[PDB]
RNA sequence: UUUGCUUCCCGGUGUCGGGAGGCAUCUCUAUCUCGUGGCAACACGAGAGCUUAUGCCCUAUGUAUGGCCUUGGCGUCGUAGUGAUUCUGCGACGCUUGCCAACGCCAGAUCACUCUGGUUCAAUGUCGGGGCGCUAAAUCACUUGCAUACGACUUGG
RNA sequence: GCCUAACUUCUCGCUCAUGAGACCCCAUAAAAGGUGUUGGUUGAUAUUGACAGCAAUCAACUAGCCCUGAAAAUGGAUGGCGCUUAAGCGAGAGACCUAUACUCC
RNA sequence: UACGCCGACGGCGUUGGCUGCUCGUUCUAGCCCGACAGUGUUGCGUCUUGCUGGCGGUAGUGGGUUCGUGGCGGCUAGCGUACGUCGGUGUGAAAGUCGACG
């Protein structure tokens, strides 16, 4: 139905989304992390928890 | 004779083969058909007859490679779909294009949860003599391998509760509308005369 | 400005080309079979005997027929209902050219003329 | 559970077949399927009909087994079966359908206009009631 | 020889046009033209914009409604030659003939107690609605 | 994807097909509906071919002026609810929408029908202008050995 | 009934089979059985109250449907799907479909 | 205007298909009347009212069945042209439109 990720994800956890992590810009979850410290993002996260 | 929309048919209290033949004729003639509550369709004869027939059907598998053999679908919707398929020239382009216009479901999906369904009186089980046993495709599917009987039952119960609430509200509003017409009588008396004279009330 | 009593609805009866005259292993494409909307007897089907019918289809090349203002992709095949077929209200029809089999289940317009009411 | 029964004197309404839309009186029962009925005052001859074509009404006449046409007619006009049947919604619906089937194009236009005006007014009153 | 007129077709009857740009219009029938045999009809051009022209009886439904047409006096120059086909443009002559023929018809419609419904009927176009099967409809 | 690009709107332009609108309880079939009394079972009273989907809505000239009635539809936005993801209710704001004087008055015509609803509707592709808006990855080659005939698989920069 | 052009058309019966039956040649079935059900034949008892327990009954037969008799090897065949007041079995009725056959052109 | 290439609506010829009325013809009643016999019988017993059966009548009334070297209609099809009424297109190219093949 939905998935909620932690605000801070370990670098080794984010590596799993990559095949060339070192060569990439490491942008995974960068925008999602900002939702937790945002008014609308917090509302969406709370709605997902509900 | 084509219908503009798809034909939504409530599968409850319908005879499997008769409904399948009617739906196959419609599909061949060019309409789209949606069948709801496929688990509520019935087959005449005691349960043991249908159960043993389905077991014999299950026994039909390719000796060399069962992944090639007959595919025995257990869900009521797929059972009805295959029964209709049997009544079509599905090995030809005509039959394939006709069969691809059929959708059979267990329960009422949210898409159709808010529409009026039809019945085929010529396929109702109440044409059987009262002293004649009949099985339910839901029970047959459960006993031959269907894994979602309870889930569909719970969802259908919730749907029925919501529909009952909606119908109570609708009854209230219909009483209100009758009262409103009664009140409007003085203004509409001029037109009600014409309506009744032409026989419409 | 509104054209002072414009069109309000269809002026034809809906029908579907259900197939050609046939046995089981034979087929005569010179005659077509149509199923009409609201017709359920040969008695009712006989009312439409002699009425013209049309099949409209879409083609690639656009044509600007005289009497039209815009080039159109739609062409027509004309025909006429000849007699009822069977007991359940189907009709037999004959078209200027044999109906293409691609018209199976597609709309056929049964016009109300030549009128005799 | 069953109130109306196939009994001598029961008034039946011919639902389908030869004399469709008329009333007759049961004067005999031949077997479980065939019943001899005679509607002399409703323009129905003494005949045998399948029960599959008949529908039971609420009127029962005080007849005798195999009552002749004279007696059944006397009972029919005595009981006034036709007036009472015409009083019922059963007959009102039939008369309404008969009027409906014979409407002309002009009458259809008039009906459409009057019906839409009535519907508009009734909707206004329904809105009034809903606001309260 | 001339074509035989359908029995239901008499002067003043309202017909439904079945073909052409005016299909579905309710017009009023004046008389059968002698030469061609077509129908000189004119739904009063004021109401439904149907001018004074001809139409074959094969493309009309003769309804039971009949408007009083005894008062209209058709000019003698209106005939098959008058209507014979020559960018068309309506002529100031055609305008005068339309008004001359239509005026008594409009007066007769007005005097009818049902003039409201009559004007509305002539101004509305016929169509097939839901569950409306021509073989069961009494026109 | 620092040029490229998502999304929305405006315009071209290709390709493609369809061919007259809308409608929500269930359960039950050797009983059902309404009203009342009942926790419930049930009871009383009045009805019941049942053809209310064989139905019901909708169903068309344009100002103006005067008299009515203010309802219904559509779009955006905001909250509240609905999980079998869309759909609902409530507003608020916009664009409209009914009848009478009254066919009172203007306009309407293409010659008799041949694909126009007399520009029918949908789906998508691409090219140009704008409005917010974003600034990535695989892959080869090396490497790893839990893997491997070759591809493939598991690692790192 | 749908494959499949032509009726879920009309009338009366019979049949429930834990895979019934379903149309010349034709694509297997018998002897013998059933207190399943439906009709008939014969002989008795019974209202001077017939059988069971402290108002019809009894007995022997007969023939329709159904059941037992009825076991083979790749998974499979009334042609298939399916069909149970049938879409089965028997007697029938209207209409309808369809040949390179018949009539006419 | 005529003519060519195509369509529509009428007329006529031919072969039809479906569907009604109306006269009669054959064999026959029932309703109606009379006596007798019976009884699935209402109301209060060689009662009565019903009802049935043949039998005898048929004046009047009067339906079934059968078809005719009968009479009068309604809708509509294919083919051909006693033939009419008319539309599309074609008369320098070209484009479009129309026609035929495909």
């Amino acid at each position: 139905l939905t998935t909620i990720w932690a605000e801070h994800l370990s670098e080794e956890a984010r590596r799993r989304f990559y095949s060339n992590w070192a060569k990439s810009k490491k942008k995974a979850f960068t925008k999602y992390a900002k939702k937790w410290q945002d008014e609308d993002g917090k509302k969406l996260i709370e709605a997902d928890f509900a | 004779g084509l219908s503009n929309r798809a034909i939504i048919i409530d599968g409850k209290n319908h005879l499997l083969g008769r409904l399948a033949s009617i739906v196959a004729k419609k599909l061949l003639q060019g309409d789209k058909v949606v069948v709801l509550r496929a688990e509520e369709i019935v087959i005449s004869g005691n349960f043991h007859r249908s159960k043993l027939k389905y077991m014999s059907f299950l026994r039909k598998r390719c000796n060399i490679n069962p992944a090639r053999g007959a595919f025995h679908y257990r869900a009521p919707g797929k059972i009805f779909w295959r029964t209709v398929r049997g009544m079509l020239p599905h090995k030809t382009n005509r039959g394939n294009e006709a069969l691809k216009n059929l959708r059979a479901y267990e329960g009422v999906p949210a898409k159709y949860q808010k529409t009026k369904s039809l019945h085929a009186p010529s396929a109702s089980r109440f044409r059987l003599q009262p002293r004649r046993k009949f099985c339910v495709v839901g029970r047959l599917s459960h006993e031959v391998g269907w894994q979602f009987q309870d889930v569909v039952a719970k969802l259908e119960a919730k749907r029925k509760v919501k529909g009952a609430a909606y119908f109570e509200q609708k009854k209230k509003m219909d009483k209100l509308a009758v009262q409103a017409k009664k009140n409007a009588a003085p203004k509409i008396a001029q037109y009600q005369k014409i309506i009744e004279a032409l026989g419409y009330n | 400005r509104r054209p002072s009593a414009p069109t309000t609805g269809r002026l034809y009866v809906k029908a579907i080309f259900t197939g050609f005259k046939r046995g089981l292993r034979t087929q005569s494409e010179h005659t077509s079979l149509l199923k009409l909307e609201g017709v359920f007897n040969k008695e009712d089907a006989g009312f439409y005997a002699g009425k013209r019918v049309v099949y409209l289809y879409k083609a690639h090349n656009k044509t600007l027929k005289t009497g039209h203002t815009v080039a159109t992709r739609t062409r027509a095949i004309w025909g006429k209902i000849t007699r009822p077929h069977g007991n359940a209200g189907a009709v037999r029809a004959k078209f200027h050219h044999n109906i293409p089999p691609s018209a199976l289940g597609k709309r056929i317009r049964v016009l109300l003329y030549p009128s005799n009411i | 559970v069953f109130n109306r029964v196939v009994q001598i004197g029961r008034v039946v309404f011919i639902a389908s077949g030869k004399d469709q839309g008329k009333l007759a009186a049961i004067v005999n029962v031949i077997d479980g399927n065939r019943v001899q009925i005679d509607g002399p005052s409703s323009d129905v001859t003494r005949t045998v009909r399948n029960l599959k074509d008949l529908q039971l009404t609420k009127f029962v006449l005080k007849l005798r087994v195999g009552q002749r046409t004279k007696g059944v007619k006397a009972a029919f006009d005595a009981a006034k079966v036709t007036e009472n049947f015409q009083k019922t919604q059963w007959a009102k619906k039939i008369a309404q359908r008969a009027i409906r089937a014979k409407l002309t194009d002009f009458e259809r236009y008039k009906l459409m206009k009057a019906k839409q005006m009535r519907n508009r007014i009734v909707r206004v009153e329904l809105a009034k009631l809903k606001k309260a | 020889k001339t074509v035989t007129l359908r029995k239901t077709l008499t002067p003043g009857t309202v017909l439904i046009v079945l073909a052409g740009r005016h299909k579905g219009k309710r017009v009023v029938f004046l008389k059968q033209l002698p030469q061609s045999g077509l129908l000189l009809v004119t739904g009063p051009h004021k109401i439904n914009g149907f001018p004074l022209r001809r139409i074959g009886q094969a493309f009309v439904i003769a309804t039971s409604l009949k408007v009083n047409v005894s008062g209209v006096k058709i000019p003698e120059h209106i005939n098959d030659e008058y209507f014979k086909r020559k960018e068309y443009t309506v002529s100031e002559q055609r305008k005068k003939d339309i008004k001359t023929v239509d005026a008594p018809i409009l007066a007769a419609i007005k005097k009818h107690p049902e003039h409201k419904f009559l004007f509305g009927y002539l101004g509305t176009r016929f169509s097939l609605g839901k569950n409306q099967y021509p073989h069961k409809m009494q026109f």
